[PDB]
């Protein structure tokens, strides 16, 4: 089902909430990481 | 801030491509691998067109949420576009708005 996804997946927002200006985005190594598995 | 938008997450990686980015995660240790691998395999899964690759790339960003106070904000704009992609949209205006 997705009543399995929406456990699994459930975020209290109050239990972890938002709190660097250095910090490289997870995104942006996403992105070159496909880019060389084009090659290998 | 470096972000992706509604576009990419919509055209989907070969399979091998997607199992190079699980293998890296299983060698590393499965849920206990480098935060960015388990990104590089929950963003692969949500480009996917199965949706149940798609819910698992969004629990594995969840638990990367959970997990890095540091990483919150950027996986809260990625929650967002993997809960719309899926028709989560109550999810995805929750998130959006924090």
């Amino acid at each position: 089902s997705a009543t399995t996804f929406r456990i699994l997946a459930h975020l209290d927002e109050q239990r972890y909430p938002l709190p660097e200006k250095n910090l490289p985005s997870l995104f942006e190594g996403f992105k070159a990481t496909v880019s060389i598995i084009q090659q290998r | 801030d470096f972000w992706p938008t509604l576009k990419d997450a919509y055209e989907p990686l070969y399979p091998q491509q997607l199992e190079i980015l699980r293998q890296q995660v299983v060698s590393e240790g499965g849920p206990t691998a480098t935060i960015q691998s388990r990104f590089n395999y929950a963003w692969g899964l949500i480009k996917s067109t199965d949706v149940n690759d798609e819910r698992l790339g969004v629990k594995i960003l969840t638990d990367i949420y959970k997990e890095a106070e540091s990483r919150r904000r950027e996986c809260l704009y990625y929650l967002t576009i993997g809960c719309y992609k899926l028709g989560e949209y109550s999810m995805a205006k929750r998130y959006v708005d924090t």
